[PDB]
RNA sequence: GUCUACGGCCAUACCACCCUGAACGCGCCCGAUCUCGUCUGAUCUCGGAAGCUAAGCAGGGUCGGGCCUGGUUAGUACUUGGAUGGGAGACCGCCUGGGAAUACCGGGUGCUGUAGGCUU
RNA sequence: CAGGGAGGACAGAAACCUCCCGUGGAGCAGAAGGGCAAAAGCUCGCUUGAUCUUGAUUUUCAGUACGAAUACAGACCGUGAA
RNA sequence: CAAAGUUUCCCUCAGGAUAGCUGGCGCUCUCCGCAGUUUUAUCCGGUAAAGCGAAUGAUUAGAGGUCUUGGGGCCGAAACGAUCUCAACCUAUUCUCAAACUUUAAAUGGGUAAGAAGCCCGGCUCGCUGGUGUGGAGCCGGGCGUGGAAUGCGAGUGCCUAG
RNA sequence: AGCAUG
RNA sequence: GAGCAGAGUGGCGCAGGAGCGUGCUGGGCCCAUAACCCAGAGGCGAUGGAUCGAAACCAUCCUCUGCUACCA
């Protein structure tokens, strides 16, 4: 029994996260931030899918629970069991308080805390997903369906990186030839030229 | 409401630097306050003896008063609506000198040679500092290349 | 009956008004407040100070 | 070879923990008093063990460091008891290396009935001249990395110099 | 495994202590509290005397303190005393004693009240201070600088200092850590103070251990035997030693020489060295990667 | 060129490992009679000069970590004052001025005062 | 110093002894913040400046008082070689 | 001519005293000084922002190691002899944060200075300080006006005082 | 003096 | 919702250096059961902290019990 979302959907109050000073706050309803294949290599997974924001507001546990559940039944149902890769990339760490009535009225009105939400800002992603390049329509329906169960407006964007990672995709694999890439599972590892040169040939050996 | 603490709200303030905590360096001590001169008032956290209070913390005084480890210094601090030039004590850790008096007072001994200098010779010399003064005439030689164009460049959503 | 507790709305306007004044200067200060020890000193060199007044004028 | 890196007993530290305080605790500084030839000097528990029978601030164990001549002689003593025969494992990392002994009769001393008997606890720490740089007061330093000694170095030093074996395990 | 200390989080949190603590050279709680001037006292000098006792010599300075670094007015070493007579046992109490009292000389030599302030010209061992005399200008006044030495009682900062007075500076002092004042019976007598500061223990450990063994005598003294000094002797030489010192106080400089300019160090290598020597390191694995 | 004594600024000086040190010096090093202090002459204090650069120490090195100073990030973020600007709002744009910080990419790796030496 | 690593008869996950690393990650009576490493912490030795006195100044501030604090000055003392 | 609902104290909160805001009466000068402003120098700070490959406190995810321990076990009486392992652990990375976190760090802003009360010479006093008529301070005499950034403006000072 | 039951 | 009291051997209870009566188990007396007699076993609501040391001290929680929640 929580109020509708309209009640904390805006970014009034300071942040204010569970510390030694906020206590007795109830878990988050998302536990659970990465799913699919999250086991699989960075080079089968190019295409990247972003949902990213468009305003600057509250989203709670329980909406983003709801969008990750929703993105995950369409790509089981779309792309196989296996064939993708989600990963939420915002965690709730902003608390809210609710003032509980029944009659004391505001004396001593300082609220309780209720729930966990996160605050979003302009361009900032909400859900990425790392799949095969050929499910490009796949990814997009999937954002699509999970944005109705986000207030705001949100915009689906395809990423120029190479799936999980800030390089590119088109230099991507030129780079990981010349060595300066050293694939780590999900995400790559870059080579500087400032370390000892031991390190170097050890890697060219 | 606050309460009316010594040192309240001092956490920063009185705080040493990042990586610049222990042992005070000796200049600071061996350095020589006459009577008269500029101070600046800087609070330092290592020393709690002759703190000043966080209201002098950033000003800047006068000495009138010189002690054995600190100096008397006269202040001007402004309460509601009137300003008390009232006096304090200071030891010598809180204490730095001031550039902005050493800086008039090389330019009033350049003055002076300037104006020993060029009044044999019936010369006039210009001794007051002008503001910026507005930019004079000039040619801008564009020998062979020529400027190239510049437009706005197409929007595209980077991130 | 729960009145306003503090402001300081009005506070600037009323203070400049009048304007807010530097504290007056004198070219001689007092003495006060300054070391007894050098206090007294100074006061015995002015007080034997009569005493060069002839190899002075000379 | 520089003759300054040379092997040599810095310390033997010798020490025997009764467990708690009085007449028992001054008969074992009375055994190690009269092993060595010098007055001991007690140890007090730091913290309060219900289950061990301590408590803060007790004195329940005597400890004593010879050096010298005397500390190579007692060494031998020693060694002499446990027949020269010391584990890998015995050895520190550091370049120190220690044993027990269950009973102190063996080391050659007249028993008489009113001290008893007691288990010792030998521990040598190796030196190299030079080392004293570390310890001491007006310009105090490392010791260097090559002149450090080593787990094999004590070792090697061990079974050359008192001819012994060292047995796996 | 085991969790590593000294990583990148505490080397860019690390802050080091002073140069001087670093080396170990310097104490500083003790530095501020003595070179320190107070401040009505208008950047009048503050004077130290550091006694400093080498392995191999002894180091008596005179200096006040001032912002661009410690500035030395006068210096007087110990490994000069063979110019004045002494040849061995340049790092005893009377070699302390006795730069001491060439340093204080020095001083006064090079102030001009060397003829005023004669100080102890026969040295009696027990307590003694100058007292500054009227009309005259007034006495030279100091303070020592023990350094990070123990100053327990028989010290040769103390024989220094002593010498020092007997020269004639008004050091502030107390005659409990001079050798020969008896803690657990709280006098002072100063026959014992004389024999230390004419060498009479060295003398006496001459004799007994010449006495006992030969070989060891021969161990502990050869220089001694080189330089042909006897236990009979030592008090003579020492009196000589101090009156020559007050005679002949002045320090002569050696002359300075000419220079070959040669190098004995190695200079920085260069930028583009150092790359071509990172090229070659890095073609040469190659080579041999192929090869 | 370089060291010692006392220092100033306190990592461009720190930390890890490796190489070299002519002469002086600083050192390690040899002993406890004396002064002095310990369970222990290990530390401290004292008396020395058989030996040694092994160590401290100094100079150099590492596509070294750190530190310092630059570029990029970027006129981006943020922000002074303005509009009867847009937008249901949340917020955003423009005018007038100022203007940063990681990741990433280079360069550098103690200066210096007083006194005293060595480099026949 | 917290802590960690490697060793030693009973002894162990935890008793005591030894070496190494250890920028404070400990402690400083109490709440929090600041400050502190040959110290402001720990251990020793001596002690009673927690004593007598007139003024000046700071903090709240009306530039009133109490409380608390700062820099001196005059006695008499402690401590340290200083 | 022209306000205040603000500071401190009161068994005070529908009231007072007190400072502030106001008026009136003047007086000391004028026909250098001051400024709700800028400029030039110089200090001061820990907000916005930013950071977590940096301290503290939260925090998601895979990788590479090892015997440091525990387990599922199996080969073996067994064995740090060995197999997969699940793990914690260590090492490079990675996603997301902090009003009571921070290495960094603005914009706006807060002091001081821009001379005659300033400089430069000569000498006397001191019971303070003193290696040294050393240091500092105070006194007498003399000499230097291009009043030493912009802009604007007549300033100062004392009583009484209502709301 | 206490002493129920099958 | 605020104040407040109380959680401990199978059940009811005492309480700064783990126990009572009853229950349970073994053996006795009796033909046998209880009563009676001799012995024994059995465990501080949770977390964190002050303390040389706490079940007892200090905070937060998990339950449960009671008292008020008035005036129109
Ligand atoms: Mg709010
Ligand atoms: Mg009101
Ligand atoms: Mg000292
Ligand atoms: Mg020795
Ligand atoms: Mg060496
Ligand atoms: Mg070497
Ligand atoms: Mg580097
Ligand atoms: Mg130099
Ligand atoms: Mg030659
Ligand atoms: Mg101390
Ligand atoms: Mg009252
Ligand atoms: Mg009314
Ligand atoms: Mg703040
Ligand atoms: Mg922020």
């Amino acid at each position: 029994g929580r109020r509708p979302a309209r009640c904390y959907r805006y970014c009034k109050n300071k942040p204010y996260p569970k510390s030694r000073f906020c206590r007795g706050v109830p878990d988050a309803k998302i536990r659970i931030f990465d799913l699919g294949r999250k086991k699989a290599k960075v080079d089968e997974f190019p295409l990247c899918g972003h949902m990213v924001s468009d305003e600057y507001e509250q989203l709670s546990s329980e909406a983003l629970e709801a969008a990750r559940i929703c993105a995950n039944k369409y790509m089981v149902k779309s792309c196989g069991k296996d064939g993708f890769h989600i990963r939420v990339r915002l965690h709730p760490f902003h608390v809210i308080r609710i003032n509980k009535m029944l009659q004391t009225g505001m004396r001593g009105a300082f609220g309780k805390p209720q729930g966990t939400v996160a605050r979003v800002h302009i361009g900032q992603v909400i859900m990425s997903i790392r799949t095969k390049l050929q499910n490009k329509e796949h990814v997009v329906e999937a954002l699509r369906r999970a944005k109705f169960k986000f207030p705001g407006r949100q915009k689906i964007h395809i990423s120029k990186k190479w799936g999980f990672t800030k390089f590119n995709a088109d230099e991507f694999e030129d780079m990981v030839a010349e060595k300066r890439l050293i694939p780590d599972g999900c995400g790559v590892k870059y080579i500087p030229n400032r370390g000892p040169l031991d390190k170097w040939r050890a890697l060219h050996s | 409401t606050n309460t009316k603490g010594k040192r309240r709200g001092t956490r920063y303030m009185f705080s040493r630097p990042f990586r610049k905590h222990g042992v005070v360096p000796l200049a600071t001590y061996m350095r020589i306050y006459k009577k008269g001169d500029i101070v600046d008032i800087k609070g330092m956290g290592t020393v709690q003896k002759g703190m000043p209070h966080k209201c002098y913390h950033g000003k800047t005084g006068r000495v009138y008063n010189v002690t054995q480890h600190a100096v008397g210094i006269v202040v001007n601090k402004q309460v509601k609506g009137k300003i008390l030039a009232k006096r304090i004590n200071v030891r010598i850790e809180h204490i730095k000198h001031s550039k902005s008096r050493d800086s008039f007072l090389k330019r009033v001994k350049e003055n002076d040679q300037k104006k020993k200098e060029a009044k044999e010779k019936g010369t006039w010399v210009q001794l007051k500092r002008q503001p910026a003064p507005p930019r004079e005439a000039h040619f801008v030689r564009t020998n062979g290349k020529e400027p190239e164009l510049l437009e706005p460049i197409p929007y595209e959503f980077m991130a | 009956a729960k009145s306003k507790n503090h402001t300081t709305h009005n506070q600037s306007r009323k203070w400049h008004r009048n304007g807010i004044k530097k504290p007056r200067s004198q070219r001689y200060e007092s003495l006060k407040g300054v070391d007894p020890k050098f206090l007294r000193n100074m006061r015995f060199a002015k007080k034997h100070n009569k005493k060069g007044l002839k190899k002075m004028q000379a | 070879e520089n003759p300054m890196r040379e092997l040599r007993i810095r310390k033997l530290c010798l020490n025997i923990c009764v467990g708690e305080s009085g007449d028992r605790l001054t008969r074992a500084a009375k055994v190690l008093e009269q092993l060595t030839g010098q007055t001991p000097v007690f140890s007090k528990a730091r913290y309060t063990v219900r289950s061990f029978g301590i408590r803060r601030n007790e004195k329940i164990a005597v400890h004593c460091t010879v050096r010298g001549a005397k500390a190579e002689e007692i060494l031998e003593k020693g060694l002499k008891v446990r027949e020269y025969e010391l584990r890998k494992n015995n050895f520190s990392d550091t370049g120190n290396f220690g044993f027990g002994i269950q009973e102190h009769i063996d080391l050659g001393i007249k028993y008489d009935p009113s001290i008893g008997i007691y288990g010792l606890d030998f521990y040598v720490v190796l030196g190299r001249p030079g080392f004293s740089i570390a310890d001491k007061k007006r310009r105090t330093g490392c010791i260097g990395a090559k002149h450090r000694i080593s787990k094999e170095e004590a070792m090697r030093w061990f079974q050359q110099k008192y001819d012994g074996i060292i047995l796996p395990g | 495994f085991v969790k590593v200390v000294k990583n990148k989080a505490y080397f860019k949190r690390y802050q080091v202590k002073f140069r001087r603590r670093r080396e170990g050279k310097t104490d500083y709680y003790a530095r501020k509290r003595l070179v320190i001037q107070d401040k009505n006292k208008y950047n009048t000098p503050k004077y130290r005397m550091i006694v400093r006792v080498t392995n191999r010599d002894i180091i008596c300075q005179i200096a006040y303190a001032r912002i661009e670094g410690d500035m030395i007015v006068c210096a007087a070493y110990a490994h000069e005393l063979p110019k004045y007579g002494v040849k061995v046992g340049l790092t005893n109490y009377a070699a302390a004693y006795c730069t001491g009292l060439l340093l204080a000389r020095r001083l006064l030599n090079r102030f001009g009240m060397d003829k005023i302030y004669e100080g102890q010209v026969e040295v009696t061992g027990d307590e003694y201070n100058v007292e500054s005399i009227d009309g005259q200008p007034g006495a030279f006044t100091c303070y020592l600088d023990a350094g990070l030495a123990r100053t327990t009682t028989g010290n040769k900062v103390f024989g220094a200092l002593k010498g020092a007075v007997d020269g004639g500076l008004s050091i502030p002092h107390s005659t409990k850590r001079f050798p020969g004042y008896d803690s657990e019976s709280k006098e002072f007598n100063a026959e014992v103070h004389r024999k230390h500061i004419m060498g009479q223990n060295v003398a006496d450990y001459m004799r007994y251990l010449m006495e006992e063994d030969e070989d060891a005598y021969k161990k502990q003294f050869s220089q001694y035997i080189k330089n042909n000094v006897t236990p009979d002797m030592m008090e003579e030489m020492y009196k000589k030693a101090h009156a020559a010192i007050r005679e002949n106080p002045v320090y002569e400089k050696k002359p300075k020489r000419e220079v070959k300019k040669k190098r004995w160090n190695r200079p920085k290598m260069s930028l583009a060295q150092k790359k071509d020597r990172v090229a070659q390191k890095k073609a040469s694995f190659l080579r041999a990667q192929e090869r």
